[PDB]
């Protein structure tokens, strides 16, 4: 339900972030 | 360089973005050289209408607010594809998370860089820049948004929407007067649909451009389930096509991407652009229908004479406020132009860098395996 | 392997009106002295392709033998080019029907059996003789067509088997196999098509929507890169649409047409399974036979006797003859699932290279196209 993404820039990353 | 702003992250919770704003600063205004803060598109949207609000500013080409961040197409396409997770092939469904993530990251850059652009065009402009609101939303007090925990204060400012909507549905009726706001209304107006039919008809391509993106790997992955059983020969030649095709995909959904930042997203902003300068004219315009209003006041009030140096100052002062909005409009609207051309010319040639290199990157990747069957 | 290439080329529309069709030049150049010359050409109708599937058909599959099926009756691509509406979709058609012809025909040219057929090869030698608009062919070949269509549906309905040995059927299981992850692949491309025929469209509109921006602005440098920029849109689209005609006749056909070929090996065995159903059925007429003369052994007609002593002397043999199509159908579909192997090795690697060349050809033209804007767009002051 709690599916969050976190974009950075080191060139631009995505990661998934999981916390049920 | 006294005054430097980026976004180098943001975070998207749930119905919520928050992005970390990051500034470097030689300003003695600020207690540290380099520091990052969290905002929400909310904060962007308040500093925005306190500077609009702010008297001394009402001369300034005030930059738009960002656009509201838009994830429901890409968060209810995620949903629907873990609904049907177990209709589809493990490969299938990689894939098709894969471009969705996609769609969303592209969405998400964008959403990033409308609200970077804001930020810095405030630390560009040389009034603006020494706002103590814009100074406290950057390197002032922590965060001051939501801070006050009573909602009494957002109901009184949804009533007023109610009522406030009615003025400006009621105001779209009205006749130009003087010599002044007249063919360059019309323009805005006809540009304005221009815009909107540009981007609707942008949007549509790149989305067409997706779904192209996501027969690739749909393709790669029956080409490769294809090559299991056969002769070895042929089998590995398989192999190497459906692996072309699982990048072939990846360069397609990035041109969709690009696409929809560079010109639908173009387009998107300066659809709300046009709107916010027409809310200048009729600003402007509503002087002029004061300053009718006012002369029949002192018409009337000469014939009788009480109340003449009243009606004399108020014509006085809706005479010459028009002239205060009229040079505030001007220069921005003028100052509007210069920006979108700008704008335009920047994106325009960051489009074609991008078309470039992903054309280039097909080019190698589908001469390698060309060249590579020609010489078994 | 056989010195003989057969070609197809040259689509044209012979005759006018309703009797208007479509010839296509088959060449032929063979070593093989079963032909009177080592090169020569005729013209071939879709039809006289279709005449040459039903009568080796007739000859050879109820003996077992694998006969490649010609491509299917399109009859949405008849009335295009009968409507004479000179377009795009009308060459794609032509082309892709025209490549579908040459696979068919290199496939029976390539059987032993089938190249040794008069049909085949000595039929190659028959002058066409078009005509149009005689009915009294329609009359006698049309009244049996709809008879025989009742009493085929009944039969395939009421009766079906499976396979008795691995050799059909472990392989069968392979080929049912493989024909799934071909349709899998097919049915993924044909989405490609789409899709790219689909951005084809909305890159065309975009093209359109710039040119007008181009002519809104009011500052000429910035309608002049607007221009020249939907001219560039202008030529992507047209790389975009016919690449996806190259997705569709150089890949999505070339899988349709294995899945073509599987299925001819899929009816091979199943083929296979009638001979070996007719052989059985034999043997339970011949107990019946030999049932019959039991009885009369005991009765007093030597006559009779002698009757039923012959009929199993007579069905003696039929069953004879029908285990001798199962042992030779059982190696044809052996020698045909072979044959498909072959050719699949033979010919897989060019036809991946030439789609891909085309897929290469686009992104050249890609970089070109922006290469030389790029220019275009450093000149605006």
């Amino acid at each position: 339900s709690n599916v969050s993404y976190k974009y950075s820039k080191v060139e631009w990353l995505m990661e998934e972030i999981q916390l049920p | 360089p006294s005054l430097q702003i980026d976004i180098p992250d943001a975070l998207s919770e749930r119905d919520k973005v928050k992005f970390t704003v990051h500034t470097k600063t030689t300003l003695p205004t600020f207690q540290s050289p380099e520091f990052s803060v969290t905002r929400q598109h909310e904060d962007f949207v308040w500093l925005h209408d306190t500077l609009i609000e702010t008297t001394d500013y009402a001369g300034l080409i005030i930059p738009p607010a960002p656009t509201k961040p838009d994830f429901d197409g890409p968060r209810e396409k995620m949903q629907k594809l873990g609904e049907g997770e177990g209709s589809m092939t493990k490969e299938e469904f990689a894939k098709m998370k894969q471009e969705l993530e996609a769609e969303y990251l592209a969405v998400f850059k964008k959403t990033v860089s409308s609200h970077e652009v804001f930020l810095q065009r405030l630390s560009s402009h040389p009034v603006l820049s020494k706002d103590r609101n814009f100074h406290v939303f950057l390197e002032y007090d922590q965060d001051l948004s939501v801070r006050r925990k009573n909602t009494k204060e957002m109901f009184g400012g949804f009533f007023k929407s109610v009522v406030k909507s009615a003025d400006e549905v009621l105001f779209t009726g009205v006749k130009e007067v003087d010599d002044f706001f007249e063919q360059e209304k019309n323009f805005l107006i006809n540009y304005y649909n221009r815009i909107k039919d540009s981007c609707v008809k942008a949007d549509k391509m790149t989305r067409s451009h997706k779904n192209v993106a996501d027969d690739y790997i749909h393709t790669a992955a029956c080409l490769h389930s294809l090559a299991l059983e056969e002769p070895t020969v042929i089998k590995k030649y398989l192999l190497k096509v459906a692996e072309l095709f699982e990048k072939l995909r990846k360069v397609e959904g990035r041109v969709s991407s690009d696409e929809d930042l560079k010109l639908t997203e173009l387009l998107r902003y300066y659809m709300l652009n046009i709107e916010a300068a027409k809310d200048l004219l009729y600003r402007r315009t509503k002087a002029l229908i004061d300053y009718e209003n006012s002369n029949k006041a002192l018409d009337k009030a000469r014939l009788k004479s009480k109340d003449v140096k009243l009606a004399e100052a108020h014509q006085q002062e809706c005479c010459q406020k028009f002239e205060q909005l009229s040079e505030s409009a001007k220069e921005e609207l003028i100052n509007f132009k210069r920006k979108r051309v700008a704008a335009f010319r920047k994106n325009l040639i960051e489009m074609s860098e991008l078309e470039i290199k992903h054309a280039r990157n097909n080019v190698s990747l589908l001469q390698s395996c060309i060249d590579l069957f020609k010489n078994n | 392997q056989f010195d003989l290439t057969v070609g197809i080329t040259d689509p044209e529309k012979i005759g006018d009106g309703m009797n208007a069709y479509v010839a296509y030049k088959v060449t032929t150049q063979t070593s093989l002295p079963l032909f009177r010359s080592k090169q020569f050409a005729v013209k071939r109708r879709f039809s006289d392709f279709l005449g040459l599937y039903e009568k080796l058909s007739e000859k050879h599959s109820q003996n077992g033998f694998i006969v490649p099926p010609p491509p299917e009756k399109s009859l949405i691509g008849m009335t295009k080019v009968k409507v004479g509406k000179e377009d795009s979709s009308s060459a794609e058609f032509l082309e892709k029907r025209r490549a579908a012809l040459e696979r068919y025909l290199q496939r029976i040219v390539n059987h032993p059996t089938m190249l040794q057929d008069p049909d085949v090869r000595e039929f190659l030698e028959k002058e066409e003789l078009p005509r149009a608009v005689g009915t009294q062919t329609l009359s006698g070949a049309g009244l049996l067509k709809m008879f025989n269509k009742a009493t085929d549906a009944v039969s395939k309905m009421t009766i079906k088997m499976n396979e008795s040995d691995i050799w059909f059927e472990e392989k069968l299981q392979e080929v049912e196999c493989e024909e799934q992850r071909l349709r899998k692949l097919h049915a993924v491309v044909e989405t490609l098509v789409n899709h790219r025929k689909e951005l084809a469209l909305n890159t065309a509109q975009f093209a359109k929507s710039l040119a007008m921006l181009g002519s809104s602005e009011d500052n000429t440098a910035l309608s002049r890169a607007l221009s020249q920029l939907a001219e560039v849109e202008e030529k992507i689209e047209q790389l975009h649409q016919e690449q996806a005609n190259n997705d569709f006749f150089l890949l999505a056909e070339l899988l349709s047409d294995y899945i073509r070929l599987l299925a001819i090996v899929r009816a091979a065995f199943d083929q296979r399974m009638k001979t070996w159903q007719r052989w059985q059925d034999a043997q339970a007429t011949l107990q019946k036979k030999r049932e019959a003369e039991a009885r009369l052994l005991w009765a007093n007609k030597p006559d009779k006797l002698q009757q039923a002593k012959d009929e199993i002397l007579e069905w003696e043999s039929r069953v004879t003859q029908y285990e001798r199509d199962f042992e030779r159908i059982s190696t044809v579909v052996r020698k045909e699932v072979i044959r498909f192997e072959k050719e699949k090795s033979k010919d897989f690697k060019n036809h991946v290279i030439k789609y891909l060349e085309t897929l290469l050809y686009s992104q050249q033209q890609l970089a070109k196209y922006w290469e030389a804007f790029l220019p275009e767009a450093k000149a605006i002051s």
